[PDB]
Formats: C-alpha cells, structure tokens, sequence
C-alpha cells in the first residue's frame, strides 16, 4: 500500500464515477438540441469511454455548451488518470532499479 | 480437389424438414466463414446466412422468413443447414460458399437442388436416339438420349463418361403428370461412329442412380 | 429533424400471407427505429425495438429488418388480430419523430 | 442494408467487342465489391475481387473499375464462353448483399 | 535485463496478442449487426491498431455492445503499454542522471 498505487486505485474509481455521471449528464444537456445524437444512455456511456481514452472515433459528440463542458471534464479526468497510472509505474520501476543497484 | 461437397438433390414433403450438408477440403483457417445462398429457378442469388465453424456462431438474413438453422462439425469439417417446415416457396438450389473472412466468396459448392413436393421419387428411363435407316449424313452425325419419366430434378447427362464435351446440348426438362423429361444431343464426325463408341451417362441423384446407354445404329 | 416516410399508407393482404410495412428515414439513422401497433380505440403497443429486436409477449410472426434509411416491419401469416395502424419512430437524433402510419387491411 | 442495382438486366453485344456491366450501390462502399460469373446450370465463379483485383485462373480479358457507389465489370473482346449471368456483391456493411444480375448475350 | 525493460518487452508482446485477438473478436461480435463495418479481418486489424494508439480516424468502429467491450480492452491495453514504455524511459534516464551526478 504505497502512495502511487493507492492514488492509481482512487483514480480508477473516480474515473468510473466520472464516466457514469458524464453519461447521464451528457444526455441531460443534449436532449432539446435539434440534431443532437448523444441522447440515450448506453451509447452515451460508450461516448464517455471514447472521450476519456481520447479514442474519439467521431460517431458521437456533444453539440451543446453544457454537453461540451461535460465532455471537457471527462477528457481531463481520463487523461490525468492515465498519466497518474504512468507516474505510478515510473515510481515502481525507479524504486526497483534503486534496489537493484543496491542504493 | 473439389473444395466444397454438397449432395445433388433432396426431396422434401410439404411441412417436413431437411438437413443439407457441405463438407469442406483444402486449407482450413479459424477465420473461415461458411455461407449459404438460395437461388430459385430463373432468379438471382439470395444470401441466407453464415456460420463461423471454429466458434459455432451463425448469423441470418433478417429480411426473409427464417427457415434455416446453421451448425458445423469441426471434427469432419462439415457445415449443415437445417431447413424447417418447407413449402413450395422453398424449392431452390442451395449453394454453400467459403469466405476467408475478407468479404468475397472464393469458392462455391455445386449446390443441392431441394424440391418440396408430395410426389414420389422416380428414376428415369433412358432410351437411345439413333437415326432411322433413311436419314442421310454429312461430315457430322447427331445422336441423342431420351431421359423420360423422372422426379425430382435434376439429372446430369454426360457423354462417354465426360470425355465427349464438344458438340453436346442438354435441353431443359419439361414437367408433366409429376414426371420430368428431357433429351441430350451429341454431334460427332460421321466417319467416327459407330466405329468409336458413344454412350450417354445419366445420373439421377435423388434416386442415387447412374445408368449408361450405348447408342448403336439401327442396323 | 428526421422525417419518417411510411408508404403505402394502406396495405391490403389476404389471410395467411406475409406482409411488409416500409419506413424510410430522411437521413441515415443506424438501427434506431422502433415499431408500434395501434388497434382501433387502443393505445400504441411496442412491437419491435432497434429495427429487429424482439419484444417479450409479441407474437413471433412479427419481425423487423433494415438499417441506414430503409426499414421494414414484417408479419408472417397475417391474421385478423393484426388489423391496426402501424407506426415507426426514430431515436437517433433529437427530437424523436414518428412516421405517419400504415393501415393493415385483410 | 446496401442495395446493389445492376442495370441493364440484359446486355447484347457482337463478338469481339468490349462490354461493361454496371453495379451501383445505394451508399458509398469504397472498393468492397466483388464480381461473379454464373453460366447456365453452373455454380457462381469469382471473377474480380475488391472492385479491380485479378483472380488467378480468370482470363485477362476481365477487369473491374470504380469505387464509392459506381462500379464496372468489363470484358475486352467478348467470346461465346462469356455467355452467363454476372452478379456483383458487397462486403462493406453487414449483411453481405448481391445485385440482381446482368445477362450477357452475343 | 532490468525490470522496466523486461516489462516493456512483455507489454509489447501482450499488446500484439491483444491486437490479434481484438481483431478476430471484433469481427465475431459485429457480424449480425446491420450496418456494421468492422466485419472483415484485415481492416479489423487496422482498426485495432487505430484503437490501441488512440489514432482513431473514424473510418471504422464497433456498433455492438460486445464489439465496444472488445474496443475498450484494446484501448486500455494500448494506452497502458505506451505509458509503461514512457515509465521505462523515465527510469533509464533517472538512473543515468544519478550516475552522471555521481550519486
Ligand atoms: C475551457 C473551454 C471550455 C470549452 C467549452 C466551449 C464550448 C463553446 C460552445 O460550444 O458553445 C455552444 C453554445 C450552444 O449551446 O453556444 C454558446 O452559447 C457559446 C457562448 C459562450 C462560450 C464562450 C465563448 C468564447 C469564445 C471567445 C474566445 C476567442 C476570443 C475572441
Ligand atoms: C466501462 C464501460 C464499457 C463501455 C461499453 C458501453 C457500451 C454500451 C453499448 O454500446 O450498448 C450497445 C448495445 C447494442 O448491442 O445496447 C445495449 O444493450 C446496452 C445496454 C447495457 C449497457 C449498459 C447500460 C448503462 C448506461 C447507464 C449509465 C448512465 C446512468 C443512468
Ligand atoms: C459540469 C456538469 C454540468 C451539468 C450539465 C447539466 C445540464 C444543464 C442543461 O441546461
Ligand atoms: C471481451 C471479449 C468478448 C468476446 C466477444 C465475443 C462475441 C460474442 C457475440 O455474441
Ligand atoms: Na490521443
């Protein structure tokens, strides 16, 4: 239970929560905007995963201001969570290499 | 070698069911899909469904009434299509085809003619057609065989066990009184018959029969 | 806003035959089409969701097919209880819209 | 579902001439079109894959062209053995579909 | 044969395996869904590479639930593999800088 692994776990949990809330809130923001496609929850959940991973195929996206604000929160949550996982991996590798050198 | 082997014919009573088979040879891959295609006489190709034998999952044409159920036996590389509770609207040639997961049907089976009818299977009578004694000949002579009173379709007519192919027509069958009849015509150099033999071979798959008839002059 | 064209507006068929209702979308909408039956003085009843998915309690004579702009509701072997108006409805873009309906006559 | 329109349904040509069969897709499908020949009482035979790619064992008189919605199968110098029905088939979207076929007459 | 380089090699191997299995399984999940394009293996392999790198041009994407689940596995495998390579590079640079400072 080192700090970086704990923060990775917390980040994963928070990211899942952000995906669920982002899905629900994107549907709430986008309904009422003619032409909007991000308007049912299953595909909104798929879109939130797309957005958080940055693997944005372009099949779905928000057209409203509040839908795009929701999108930005999902983007930042995903990108920073994955950066935090990378940082935790770096810390683990650094510690293990320090032990391997006997420092 | 023939890559996909299907029976020639199946006779089914209205309401009954039949299981068609397609035994595959050649290269076999986990990405292989076996497809089934229906062709009604004088009509186009209609996709029925597909199965991936390495996983057993099947998908079906949604636009048509679902009459098929696809299975596969990996141990014998054989795919099966169960057609269930058939009407005359189900009489057709059913092809199988192999697709390597890249979208095109590289190879097709020969097709199973399915006839839906209550009538009885009847093997053909095969009679010779040689000219009468007053017919005159030129550089060629025309001979034939009359394939009469069979059910159901099809028959396959060859000449000299397939070695004689130039100069052959086989006419479409005509249907009367629940029996089919056709004739096949063959033309050879007049100098060469009867010194070189001429025999018709008539296969009727629904009866599992294959009969020969030598064409000898009326002498 | 997506226009759903149902034509012909009336279909006449003999008992026991297969019948197909047409629904055409003014733009491509995947399989986001749903089909409802409304009998005289009745409420609409969902028959088919997402173009082809069965609904529990709906007779297996009902099926659906198509994707993109062209969709078909089909009844194998129509019987008298199938006499009704049939509506398609899209959920691909806001707002949800309905077709103008096709009446089945036997 | 992708509709493949083959028209005209019959092509008549004199021996030795170049002939072109047309295949039109109801939506854009890249080059995911394949062409088959079916002679009387025969099985279909693949002639051209992915709109223009040669198949081993097929005479070099056969070629294909086009992309998007419009595709052409061509025979340089038709001869008698080319008498057959010709079908196009798309693999761009599920389900695979076939055109209704064009007959070659000489 | 330090730990971070070993884990990078393992990650590359596993990612290749994930691309191949993801391709095969995406085709298996998507056939039977009208309108689906992710239905032949060569372009499914291209799509899996697109998905793992996040370079998602939008020419191909799954429309079914199981195809999207497959996609998520490919996304996470790619993103974490590339993060692990970054972490290994960081460890190598950190060790070399510690030696350069004579610590
Ligand atoms: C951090 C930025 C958050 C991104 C959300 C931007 C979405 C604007 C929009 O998609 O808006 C969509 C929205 C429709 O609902 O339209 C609107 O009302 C938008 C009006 C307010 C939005 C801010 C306008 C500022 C642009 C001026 C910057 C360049 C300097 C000149
Ligand atoms: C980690 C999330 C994995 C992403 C896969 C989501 C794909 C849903 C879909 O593309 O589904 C496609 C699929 C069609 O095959 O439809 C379906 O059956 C989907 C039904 C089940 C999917 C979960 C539904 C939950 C959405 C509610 C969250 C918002 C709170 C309210
Ligand atoms: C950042 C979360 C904003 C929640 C969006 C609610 C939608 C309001 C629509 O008027
Ligand atoms: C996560 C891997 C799931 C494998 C998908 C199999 C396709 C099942 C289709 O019904
Ligand atoms: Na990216």
């Amino acid at each position: 239970s080192a700090l970086h692994w704990r923060a990775a776990g917390a980040a994963t949990v928070l990211l899942v929560i952000v995906l669920l809330a982002g899905s629900y809130l994107a549907v709430l923001a986008e309904r009422g905007a003619p032409g909007a496609q991000l308007i049912t929850y299953p595909r909104a959940l798929w879109w939130s995963v797309e957005t958080a991973t940055t693997v944005a195929y372009g099949d779905l996206y928000p057209v409203t201001l509040w839908g795009r604000c929701v999108a930005v929160v999902v983007m930042v949550a995903g990108i920073t969570s994955f950066g935090l996982v990378t940082a935790a991996l770096a810390t683990w590798f650094v510690g293990r290499e320090q032990e391997r050198r006997g420092h | 070698q023939v890559q996909l082997q299907q029976p020639g014919a199946e006779l089914v009573k209205p309401g009954a069911s039949v299981k068609l088979s397609c035994k595959a040879s050649g290269y076999t891959f986990t990405s292989d899909w076996i497809h089934w295609v229906k062709q009604r006489p004088g009509h186009g190709l209609e996709w029925i469904g597909e199965i991936i034998p390495s996983y057993g999952r099947a998908n079906y044409n949604e636009k048509i009434q679902k009459k098929a159920t696809l299975t596969a036996d990996k141990s014998s590389s054989t795919a099966f299509m169960q057609l269930s509770s058939l009407t005359s609207e189900d009489s057709a040639v059913y092809y199988c085809a192999r697709e390597r997961g890249d979208g095109y049907f590289a190879v097709w089976g020969a097709g199973t003619t399915v006839t839906v009818s209550s009538a009885k299977t009847t093997p053909p009578s095969v009679y010779p057609l040689a000219p009468g004694s007053a017919a005159q000949t030129n550089s060629m002579v025309t001979l034939g065989c009359l394939v009469k009173g069979y059910f159901p379709e099809p028959v396959t007519v060859t000449w000299n066990s397939g070695s004689l192919s130039s100069g052959v027509h086989t006419f479409p069958a005509v249907l009367q009184s629940d029996l089919y009849t056709l004739s096949s015509s063959v033309t050879v150099p007049s100098s060469s018959w009867p010194s070189e033999t001429v025999t018709c071979n008539v296969a009727h798959p629904a009866s599992s029969t294959k009969v020969d008839k030598k064409i000898v002059p009326r002498d | 806003d997506i226009l759903l064209t149902q034509s012909p507006a009336i279909l006449s068929v003999s008992p026991g035959e297969r019948v197909s209702f047409s629904c055409r979308a003014s733009q491509s909408i995947g399989t986001d089409i749903h089909w409802y039956q409304q009998r005289t003085n009745g409420s609409p009843r969902l028959l088919i969701k997402y173009a082809s998915e069965s609904i529990s309690g709906i007779p297996s004579r009902f099926s659906g097919s198509g994707s993109g702009t062209d969709f078909t509701l089909s009844i194998n072997s129509v019987e008298s209880e199938d006499i009704a108006n049939y509506y398609c409805q899209q959920s691909n873009r806001w707002p949800f819209t309905f077709g103008s309906g096709t009446k089945l006559e036997i």
